[PDB]
């Protein structure tokens, strides 16, 4: 007979259904992040304080909220195609070394990558929570003045810092102007292109500073916030 | 270190080079015999009956 | 139109009034006669009784030019050559501002509400008819515009069935027959559903507002368990507020098809949840809002004019009319509004909305590669 | 078969002007985002100046700006960089690369070490 | 000694496109003119399989042209029954971006590769029924892009370790290794002999590889960005090709060069997978635009249309008949269609 055999098919796919329902209860309360980054970017340190203080896979869970960052290990350096992988991905961690230097313009290197991924159409939904690393070693090399970004960048010595500067204990002004200058090359791109449907985030850390994890929270409840308020076109 | 690679490249692009090519005449000729011959076990090419599919 | 209500009344009234005023004075020409419906004054014997036609409608006074002559015979009164004992009589003679303000405003109100309910149940198979839009958001839509058009037909009937009674009894100056479907708890049941109705349509707005800013706020939420929850709520706890009511009035309450709040402590059983509904949801509103100028204010012009935007198509989704709310211009805008609503709403979450007009656009060249 | 053939290189004394020729052929030079990136000795692959496809939006590194300039000739297929007021920082075998995908603004892995639609690179020696 | 051999490479090279002109005496476009068209395909979605939770990024056909697998980057890898839209097992996976799944042709296996740059092996007739884990096949050094089950316990993997690799599942331990493309091996096609396969990269080149000897046998250019699917003719002396260039190119195995360019001006969207039909006149080929066009194979012409998907259309799949198309999609939407 062929009827009790397709009525058991009914009954196990009757199964398979209730456990896919309890499984996509998890799939979409955890949030997927791309971890992206130059070579020895200082990201490893924040992987690891990610990891212990509450490619490779990392689930950490901030605020009964789950988070899985996708450090892309081992993988090619032509991240055209992988990524493409990454569009559910809430936000994908650009992650910047601004004291690269004291090899060759790693800064221009990551502005260009940045403006490729803005710019590509499967993350032009995507919003891009953006990790100025090594904030402290720019420091000492600024204020220090013997490796500069004018060399590299001429508008720097143009540039006047803005008015919503608010340095650090510490922060001389010969810093903060170079820390405020290069947040102002990425959002050249970050608000020259595709405004509403993803955002930049900027943030400066270190290798010391370990609340990055609610300031990623923080900027991926914003991302979430801001799809929603733009599915009622509330914005 | 880049030697070995020029020298794959070589013996990879003379392995490509003798080979037996043919026209493309030939081979146009080939491609519409096949997709013509088996134009009729094709129940995509010709609409099959519902009658005898069973993904109605 | 407005109510044959209070002529009813007028007439009962009037009846207990002339009842016993025959009662204590009979006359010695013409005898006494009741017709069960209408009390007649004391006169004089010698003389005739000229005078305009009875006060209880309303119409008398729209001209008062019309009379009453009933002649009186030994007999007292007609018997017709057909079979039938209804005497002689003809009354309609003086039956053809306040009026004509009132008129325009229902007829608007209807008119507002008829295109509601017909753009409405178009967008609701507009939601249903693409299986893409089938999403926990556009279920919530889905209930949301079920529940304007129950409370619009429930409010077609409300006024056709009143408008039914009131032809019936005018038209044959009957105000028999029909009281006896008043008293019935037929009438009473349907206006259960009517006050379920209006009840269900403010909690569904309140459900759209809970998932909205639980949306924004609470991501972790199992949405097959979550969205049952909000089913279960919008459209039960408008039960669990109005079949209270509906037996607070049966056990409580005297006829006309509950339709009179005079107790109106007996109605607030239905109007606080409600209140509490609008409250919530404003709060929602104010709370979305602070967000959105947020969001607006992190970012780099004018953010005015469009929180504008932003606001006025905010408001008819939430249901936000109400916070003034809850005397003729009063009633016109607290009615016209949330007629209109069904109609704003419907536009600007299944007309203007980007997704649907990207899922037509798409269906429609689908369709036009197609032919 | 994208091929991407430059000319144009060579020695030139400090302080000098040149200009380097990217002949493209084997793929419609307009339909595709093009630049130059360069490998200074000191293993840095840089982009150095974009084009879009019609030669609205150009962009310049720091270190090349208002000295550099690019130009593109779509129907010849050819990209052109004159490199005046020449630093000793400026030896280094430039690439002519175009971005992998058509008709988009995003430009991938044009610096990448091994990139597929690169090309040959001249040396320019300051 | 460089230069030298790079002009040495450069005059073989021209050699080699010297001696494709001169087997260029015609084409297609002047040759099969005289070939009655197809006429419309206007096709429908007959099935709907829904209950991927994630973007579908690969599906596979079981040899009795019935289950498939289909691949999504939520972490499943389910089994569906395609009569009876049943799901059969749902096989979570260890890594959740799986880029590729297969379903061997014996029936017994399932495979599915990803960003782990680790093919894993389920074994499906398992005396339990309990679908388990029976290999890990790592050597990779870049993500696992696409795999396709050999017959006889061989699977043939590719990377974007720019490597494809043929390993033996009882051992563990790849016997071959085919090297050559210089970008993201993405997808691979196994021919009906099942003797040699074809491989996509992003350097939008294809090879044709001797799986029995290891050697990239030819090596196809002419397309113009990523090669993002491959797929054979149905006599196996041809393949097609899609890439995000927007085209598709047909390939022959003897001509050594395209032989059709399926593109159209409208279209500017990346063709992401491709099948055939039974007879290969009717070219399946999902896009980003997010529907599946049925180009004729012999003119370039879009016979058709397999519109319905509400995102990028990822995988394609014909039933073993012909009978049907799965299209599965970003739009966690595996749709049958007739
Ligand atoms: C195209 C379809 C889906 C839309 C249908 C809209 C229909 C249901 C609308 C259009 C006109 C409306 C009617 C016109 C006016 C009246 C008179 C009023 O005293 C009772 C309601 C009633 C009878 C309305 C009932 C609902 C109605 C019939
Ligand atoms: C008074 C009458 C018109 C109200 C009828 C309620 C209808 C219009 C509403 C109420 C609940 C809704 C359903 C609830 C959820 C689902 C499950 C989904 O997988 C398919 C749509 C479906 C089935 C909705 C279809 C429309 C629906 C049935
Ligand atoms: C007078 C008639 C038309 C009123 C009908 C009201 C209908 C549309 C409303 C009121 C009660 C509602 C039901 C309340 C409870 C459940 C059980 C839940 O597991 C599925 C939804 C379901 C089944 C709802 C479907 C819609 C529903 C039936
Ligand atoms: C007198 C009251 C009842 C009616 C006034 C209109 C109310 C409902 C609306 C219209 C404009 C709205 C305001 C506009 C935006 C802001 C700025 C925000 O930072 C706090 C909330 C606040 C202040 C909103 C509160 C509610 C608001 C004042
Ligand atoms: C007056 C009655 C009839 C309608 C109410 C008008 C309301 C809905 C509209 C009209 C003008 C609108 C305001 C115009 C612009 C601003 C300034 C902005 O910074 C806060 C919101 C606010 C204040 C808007 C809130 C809503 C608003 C007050
Ligand atoms: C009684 C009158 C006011 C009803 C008016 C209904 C109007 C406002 C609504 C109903 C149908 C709607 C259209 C539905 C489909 C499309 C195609 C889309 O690509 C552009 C928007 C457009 C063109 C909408 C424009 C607004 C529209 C015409
Ligand atoms: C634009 N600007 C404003 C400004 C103010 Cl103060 C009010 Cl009240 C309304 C505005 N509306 C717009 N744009 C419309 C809504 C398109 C007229």
């Amino acid at each position: 007979d062929q009827r009790n055999e397709e009525k058991a098919q009914r009954e196990a796919n009757k199964k398979i259904e209730k456990q896919l329902q309890k499984d996509k209860q998890v799939y979409r309360a955890t949030h997927r992040l791309l971890l992206l980054g130059a070579g020895e970017s200082g990201k490893n340190t924040i992987v690891k304080q990610m990891r212990i203080l509450h490619i490779f896979e990392t689930k950490f869970q901030v605020d009964k909220v789950n988070f899985h960052m996708f450090d892309v290990g081992a993988q090619r350096d032509e991240r055209r195609k992988w990524i493409q992988c990454f569009n559910d991905v809430t936000a994908i961690i650009f992650v910047v070394a601004s004291s690269s230097y004291n090899q060759t313009n790693r800064l221009q290197a990551a502005l260009k990558l940045f403006d490729s991924i803005w710019n590509n159409k499967w993350l032009r939904d995507t919003s891009v929570i953006l990790f100025l690393n090594k904030q402290d070693l720019l420091a000492e090399k600024v204020l220090a003045g013997k490796s500069k970004i004018e060399d590299y960048f001429p508008e720097f010595a143009r540039y006047t810092t803005p008015e919503d500067a608010t340095p650090e204990p510490g922060e001389d002004p010969r810093v903060t102007r170079a820390k405020y200058f290069i947040r102002d090359e990425f959002l050249r791109i970050s608000t020259a292109s595709g405004d509403g449907r993803h955002y930049c985030y900027p943030h400066f850390t270190c290798a010391v500073d370990t609340e990055n994890i609610r300031r990623v929270f923080n900027d991926c409840r914003d991302i979430i916030q801001r799809m929603h308020l733009r599915q009622y076109e509330l914005l | 270190a880049s030697i070995a690679q020029a020298r794959k490249l070589v013996e990879q692009l003379k392995m490509e080079a003798n080979i037996d090519r043919i026209k493309v005449s030939k081979a146009a000729a080939d491609l519409m015999a096949y997709c013509e011959a088996h134009a009729k076990e094709d129940p995509l090419l010709t609409p099959v009956p519902a009658s005898e599919n069973p993904f109605r | 139109t407005v109510s044959l209500w209070e002529t009813v009344q007028k007439w009962r009234e009037y009846r207990r009034q002339c009842q016993r005023s025959l009662t204590e004075d009979p006359p010695p020409f013409c005898n006494r006669t009741f017709d069960e419906y209408a009390c007649w004054p004391d006169g004089e014997p010698g003389s005739f009784v000229n005078v305009s036609c009875p006060w209880y409608l309303p119409w008398a006074s729209s001209v008062p030019q019309g009379h009453v002559y009933r002649f009186c015979t030994a007999e007292g009164l007609w018997l017709q050559k057909d079979n039938s004992s209804l005497p002689w009589r003809d009354l309609s003679e003086c039956e053809e501002s306040p009026e004509e303000q009132l008129l325009f405003l229902y007829i608007i109100y209807t008119v507002g509400y008829a295109l509601s309910f017909s753009a409405l149940v178009i967008a609701s198979a507009i939601l249903l008819g693409f299986r893409h839009l089938h999403c926990t958001r556009n279920y919530i839509h889905l209930n949301l515009f079920a529940s304007f058009i129950l409370r619009a037909l429930s409010v077609f009937i409300k006024d056709a069935a009143l408008k039914w009674m009131y032809s019936t009894a005018a038209q044959q100056h009957q105000w028999d027959g029909l009281l006896s479907y008043q008293d019935s708890l037929s009438c009473r049941l349907v206006f259960l559903l009517m006050q379920y109705c209006v009840a269900a349509n403010y909690y569904w707005l309140l459900v759209e507002g809970v998932y909205l800013y639980t949306l924004l706020a609470f991501s972790v939420l199992s949405e097959q368990w979550i969205f049952r929850l909000y089913v279960s709520i919008g459209w039960g706890v408008p039960l669990l507020f109005v079949v209270p009511w509906g037996i607070v009035k049966y056990l409580y309450e005297d006829e006309g098809c509950w339709t009179r709040n005079s107790n109106m402590n007996y109605w607030l059983i239905i109007r606080l949840p409600i209140l509490f509904a609008i409250g919530v949801n404003f709060l929602i509103f104010v709370r979305v809002i602070c967000i959105v100028v947020s969001k607006l204010k992190a970012n780099l012009t004018d953010i005015k004019c469009r929180l504008a935007k932003s606001t006025l198509t905010l408001i008819p989704l939430l249901g936000t009319h109400e916070v003034i709310f809850a005397r003729f211009i009063k009633l016109f805008t607290e009615l016209s509004f949330t007629s209109f609503q069904g109609l704003m709403v419907a536009i600007l979450y299944c007309f203007v909305n980007n997704e649907v007009q990207l899922e037509f656009r798409k269906s429609w060249e689908r369709w036009r590669l197609e032919h | 078969q994208v091929q991407l053939q430059e000319s144009g290189g060579g020695l030139v004394q400090p302080g000098g002007s040149l200009r380097l020729s990217c002949a493209a052929s084997g793929f419609t030079f307009s339909n595709y985002k093009m630049n130059w990136v360069r490998q200074a000795p000191g293993k840095g692959l840089e982009w150095v100046s974009d084009i879009s496809q019609s030669g609205a939006s150009i962009s310049y590194t720091g270190s090349v700006k208002g000295r550099f300039t690019i130009s593109r000739d779509n129907a010849k297929n050819t990209l052109y960089l004159q490199m005046n007021s020449l630093k000793p920082e400026d030896t280094a075998v430039y690439y002519c690369a175009r971005c992998p995908a058509p008709f988009t603004r995003d430009c991938f892995d044009v610096t990448s070490t091994t990139y597929a639609y690169r090309g040959q690179g001249t040396q320019v020696t300051v | 000694e460089l230069d030298q051999l790079r002009q040495e490479a450069e005059q073989l090279k021209n050699q080699i496109r010297d001696a494709r002109k001169a087997c260029a005496d015609a084409t297609l476009s002047q040759i099969t003119n005289n070939i009655d068209p197809v006429g419309r395909i206007q096709m429908r979605t007959r099935r709907t399989l829904r209950g991927h939770l994630a973007k579908i990024y690969a599906m596979h056909w079981g040899t009795d042209s019935r289950l498939l697998v289909s691949a999504s980057q939520d972490g499943k890898l389910i089994i569906w029954d395609s009569y009876t839209t049943n799901k059969v097992h749902a096989i979570p996976l260890r890594s959740s971006w799986v880029m590729t799944c297969a379903y061997a042709p014996s029936g017994n296996y399932v495979a599915c590769g990803g960003l782990d740059n680790i093919c894993s092996i389920y074994n499906l007739k398992t005396r339990e029924g309990n679908v388990r884990v029976s290999r890990e096949l790592a050597g990779h050094t870049g993500y696992l892009s696409c795999c396709r089950f050999l017959d006889d316990n061989q699977i043939v993997t590719s990377s974007g370790d720019t490597t494809c690799a043929l390993w033996d599942i009882e051992t563990g331990q790849q016997t071959t290794t085919f090297t050559g493309h210089t970008g993201d091996v993405m997808s691979l096609s196994l021919a009906p002999d099942t003797r040699l396969f074809v491989s996509g990269a992003c350097d939008a080149s294809a090879k044709l590889w001797d799986v029995r000897e290891g050697m990239c046998r030819q090596t196809f250019t002419g397309h113009e960005s990523d090669i993002n699917a491959i797929c054979f003719f149905p006599n196996g002396n041809a393949f097609a090709t899609g890439s995000d260039d927007a085209t598709c190119r047909l390939f022959d195995l003897r001509a050594d060069q395209e032989l059709m360019t399926y593109s159209h001006d409208n279209i500017i969207c990346g063709i992401t997978s491709v099948s055939f039909s039974k007879s290969g006149r009717l070219l399946l080929a999902g896009y980003d635009d997010f529907n599946c066009n049925v180009w004729d194979a012999l003119k370039a012409d879009r016979a058709g249309v397999l519109a319905g998907h509400d995102n990028r259309v990822s995988c394609l799949g014909v039933t073993d008949d012909g009978m049907a198309v799965a299209t599965g999609s970003w739009d966690s939407f595996l749709k049958i269609w007739n």
